[PDB]
């Protein structure tokens, strides 16, 4: 279904530590394809998955020109910012830009943002009409005023619903083997007692997706989300991700609880539950 | 200056089987600022060959990394994480807990 | 693929 694409840069003066770290990666939806690292050796975009190594050479040039362009501008924009807010030359800043575009099953442009954070903290950010911007405080005002006058928005837009998803079509339709199937989860449950007077259940969900996904535990038809732990989901490292979701019940009752999974890879919604 | 803490989680790629080679994993996610410190261990010894993933970031700004040494299992052997943040009084340290 | 007009803040 719907599908995007992302691209994170870090920047993070270093007071004597030599010039600032610039960390630059790029997303189709829940797979990395491209990263930058200002201080590797090779000092090019570099390829993070199969299908987009296909790209040829001026590929690669024109990533690595962009994208050296753009840590320069960051690097002076860590200065700057430094000075907005009256900041010492000692500690250590940073500057973290995310932006990109989503595309509906047709692959027609559906939304499209970006948005700016100073040490973890909102910036400016691009308005969802895509046409003016959103300043967090008056040092972000500062830069909103001045990217108004030089039309900004209008440059970024114009890549956001062109440029964006033409490319996301195009890396959709080069690497359909990883990008557009859908792993559903392998389930799988476990008990472990606490006690003779009560015991946990864990819902596993392993090697699935996108990571998209929904577990939840149901007593007798009634779902119960407030005695039930839930980690954040996580990626297993190949690829793929994993999830689990856990409940602590009576020595008696492992039979009133149900766990669901939920997940686009799967046609019918799982009721899990312990024997 | 905005300062928030790791949330932690050490885990195997594949289901833990003894002799069956696999991936320790270490998911380090919501801190900042992004400086971080994570070894992955071998009954309290530190493996030398990590690999780690490139430093992205979830909307709310926090930083995630994930760190990751080749393993094969054995009933054993103790496998850990160890963490230092600057939001952290002193290294937090989560064992793997393969069953769980 | 990246934006090449990022502008100085």
């Amino acid at each position: 279904g719907s599908h995007s694409m992302r691209y994170f840069y870090t920047s993070v003066s270093r007071p004597g530590r030599g010039e600032p770290r610039f960390i630059a990666v790029g997303y189709v939806d829940d797979t990395q394809f491209v990263r930058f690292d200002s201080d590797a050796a090779s000092q090019r975009m570099e390829p993070r998955a199969p299908w987009i190594e296909q790209e040829g050479p001026e590929y690669w040039d024109q990533e690595t020109r962009n994208v050296k362009a753009q840590s320069q501008t960051d690097r002076v924009d860590l200065g700057t910012l430094r000075g907005y807010y009256n900041q010492s030359e000692d500690g250590s800043h940073t500057i973290q830009i995310m932006y990109g575009c989503d595309v509906g099953p047709d692959g027609r442009f559906l939304r499209g943002y970006r948005q700016d954070a100073y040490d973890g903290k909102d910036y400016i950010a691009l308005n969802e009409d895509l046409r003016s911007w959103t300043a967090a405080d008056m040092a972000a005002q500062i830069t909103k005023r001045k990217w108004e006058a030089a039309h900004a928005a209008e440059q970024q837009r114009a890549y956001l619903e062109g440029r964006c998803v033409e490319w996301l079509r195009r890396y959709l339709e080069n690497g359909k083997e990883t990008l557009q199937r859908t792993d559903p989860p392998k389930t799988h449950m476990t008990h472990h007692p606490i006690s003779d007077h009560e015991a946990t259940l864990r819902c596993w969900a392993l090697g699935f997706y996108p990571a998209e996904i929904t577990l939840t535990w149901q007593r007798d038809g009634e779902d119960q989300t407030q005695d039930t732990e839930l980690v954040e989901t996580r990626p297993a490292g190949d690829g793929t991700f994993q999830k689990w979701a856990a409940v602590v019940v009576p020595s008696g009752e492992e039979q009133r609880y149900t766990c669901h999974v939920q997940h686009e890879g799967l046609p019918k919604p799982l009721t899990l539950r312990w024997e | 200056m905005i300062q928030r803490t790791p949330k932690i989680q050490v885990y195997s790629r594949h289901p833990a089987e003894n002799g069956k080679s696999n991936f320790l994993n270490c998911y380090v996610s919501g801190f900042h600022p992004s400086d971080i410190e994570v070894d992955l261990l071998k009954n309290g010894e530190r493996i030398e060959k990590v690999e780690h993933s490139d430093l992205s970031f979830s909307k709310d700004w926090s930083f995630y990394l994930l760190y990751y040494t080749e393993f094969t299992p054995t009933e054993k052997d103790e496998y850990a994480c160890r963490v230092n943040h600057v939001t952290l009084s002193q290294p937090k340290i989560v064992k793997w807990d393969r069953d769980m | 693929a990246i934006f090449q007009s990022s502008m100085t803040k």
